[PDB]
RNA sequence: CUUUCU
RNA sequence: GUGGGAGAGGGUGGUGGAAUUCCCGGAGUAGCGGUGAAAUGCGCAGAUACCGGGAGGAACGCCGAUGGCGAAGGCAGCCACCUGGUCCACCCGUGACGCUGAGGCGCGAAAGCGUGGGGAGCAAACCGGAUUAGAUACCCGGGUAGUCCACGCCCUAAACGAUGCGCGCUAGGUCUCUGGGUCUCCUGGGGGCCGAAGCUAACGCGUUAAGCGCGCCGCCUGGGGAGUACGGCCGCAAGGC
């Protein structure tokens, strides 16, 4: 209910679960969708596989407000994320470009342990 | 900082004759002027050691020029301690 | 006397009157505090490479003065107190260093 | 692998001081806010310094980036 | 994954 | 002395953008998260993912080096101010004014202590989840001191080149940072590697000596007991010498 067309696709992957998220050219969100989303629980959740299916899901979705032309944006790393792109590319909606807007600090907070060691 | 002027304007006024750069007195001279200079910026930035060191250094090549001058023309020196204004 | 760059960069939406208005006081200021203002270089609205006070475009300054050392902070400590000025950046006159000449 | 040409050939006799000169800084620059290293701006560690230097100071004015979004991928 | 001892 | 040079050397004030957290508005819905798997945990009082605005703390990507500066500890956004060291050229001045240095005085990473402040992220202790035969751990979710600032202590360290300082002498080759030059090479200061002679138990060192020599200081005298006991001195204490 609101017929877009014109759209923006946001991927935020992650060595732990992808997650797409489609949205207007102001930039709120229509639809979202996440390997969680469908089924997949923990482990599953993250793999490129998984990735594809949310990526579908999110146009799919998307494809009822009327969607057809996307920017996307990558935000991250992980199994999935250049994968879910294929997606997108693919779905049915034009996949106008690509654009990495990972974000990263210019060092700011230090990262937990899990990242730290760097000197 | 200190001006080309306001040191060689020291300069003159310590030569023990036309054309004296390096004799002791010129040098005591100088000192007592970078010291001082020094001796103030730390009056207010008593954090800033590392300058400081410079500063025991400046103390140090004085004392040593003038207890040469002490030694070799003993006059000379009582001249220019008093003309200067060491020894609190 | 040391010879700086005083760059400056206002809101690009101001009016002829408005604008002179800032000017008017940025000149009072550099004067204020021994400001002697060897050259002017007013290039005007420029695409700033990141958004400023929100606005996409910056309207810039740049005197060439020669000031009191003694006193170069309390100018911009003065310059930044205007709202409208939203950038300033007195940098010191430096010889040229070339390159690939 | 760097393999292109250093952007000092691709250029003039100009003044790497000049922090307002946008049209030839924002040739050290990559596609992003990065400021060059010398295997591709080709400047003595010297002059490599001094630019970096520069750079930083069009930032704060204003007239360069810091680092801009990459496209394709 | 932890994954002892002679 | 004069004329030059480079630099994250130190101190003060200011200031820039990135990211994290939180708060506000929007849009949007069923998860997010985290792992080897998981769970704890957070989310329909609507989280995550996205946009906009705000507040705040701490750090400063690229440049960045195999780099520079400092006596060491150590020092990297940008700006100005204050300030130390140091190298080169000119041979211009003084005329052995030199070296070392028991005590003394000062400086001295981190943790730690006192008073006040600050607190975004991180995180001893601690609280939970998991793993395990057990888990007082490793992994996961939280989290206080602390980490940050000021002022006053503390005085330690693989405080490492595990190599005290200064000076003279003893093949070169090569790379590099910074100055001067008759600037495809010369020459001075500094950082590296290979290597003459020589040295070394060996490994290695080798004009940045661990070579050849002289001056002064510190230090060693088999292992454990023990950096302990005792005495002394210092400290608020921990504790140090
Ligand atoms: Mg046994
Ligand atoms: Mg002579
Ligand atoms: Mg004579
Ligand atoms: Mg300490
Ligand atoms: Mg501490
Ligand atoms: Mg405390
Ligand atoms: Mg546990
Ligand atoms: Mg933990
Ligand atoms: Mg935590
Ligand atoms: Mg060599
Ligand atoms: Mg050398
Ligand atoms: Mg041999
Ligand atoms: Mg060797
Ligand atoms: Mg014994
Ligand atoms: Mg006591």
């Amino acid at each position: 209910k609101r017929q877009v067309a014109s759209g923006r696709a946001y991927i935020h992957a992650s060595y732990n679960n992808t997650i797409v998220t489609i949205t207007d050219p102001d930039g709120n969100p229509i639809t979202w969708s996440s390997g969680g989303v469908i089924g997949y629980k923990g482990s599953r959740k993250g793999t490129p596989y998984a990735a594809q299916l949310a990526a579908l899901d999110a146009a799919k979705k998307a494809m009822a407000y009327g969607m057809q032309s996307v920017d996307v944006i990558v935000r991250g790393t992980g199994a999935g994320r250049e994968q879910a792109i294929r997606a997108l590319q693919a779905s049915g909606l034009q996949v106008k470009s690509i654009v990495d807007d990972t974000p990263v600090p210019h060092n700011g907070c230090r990262p937990k342990k899990k990242f730290r060691k760097a000197s | 900082p200190i001006t080309k002027e306001e040191k060689q304007k020291v300069i003159q006024e310590f030569a023990r004759f036309p054309g004296d750069t390096g004799s002791t007195e010129v040098q005591v001279a100088l000192l007592t002027l970078r010291i001082n200079r020094l001796s103030e910026h730390l009056k207010v930035h008593k954090k800033d050691h590392h300058s400081h060191r410079g500063l025991l250094m400046m103390v140090g090549q004085r004392r040593r020029l003038l207890r040469y001058l002490q030694r070799e023309d003993p006059e000379r020196y009582r001249a220019l301690i008093e003309k200067l204004g060491i020894r609190g | 006397m040391r010879r700086y760059e005083v760059n400056i960069v206002l809101n690009p939406n101001l009016d002829q009157s408005q604008l002179a208005l800032e000017k008017e006081i940025i000149q009072r200021a550099l004067e204020n505090y021994g400001a002697r203002v060897e050259k002017v270089e007013e290039l005007g609205l420029r695409r700033l490479a990141y958004p400023i006070a929100k606005d996409p475009q910056g309207y810039f300054l740049w005197y060439q003065v020669e000031m009191p050392e003694d006193r170069v902070n309390d100018l911009a400590r003065e310059l930044r107190i205007r709202d409208n000025v939203r950038r300033v950046m007195v940098v010191k006159s430096q010889e040229p260093f070339l390159a690939n000449a | 692998p760097s393999r292109k040409a250093k952007v000092k050939a691709t250029l003039g006799e100009f003044d790497l001081r000049d922090y307002r000169n946008v049209e030839v800084l924002k040739r050290f620059l990559s596609e992003t806010g990065k400021i060059l290293p010398r295997r591709r701006t080709g400047l003595s560690g010297k002059e490599q310094r001094i630019l970096a230097k520069t750079i930083k100071r069009a930032r704060i004015l204003g007239l360069l980036p810091f680092t801009e979004k990459l496209v394709r991928k």
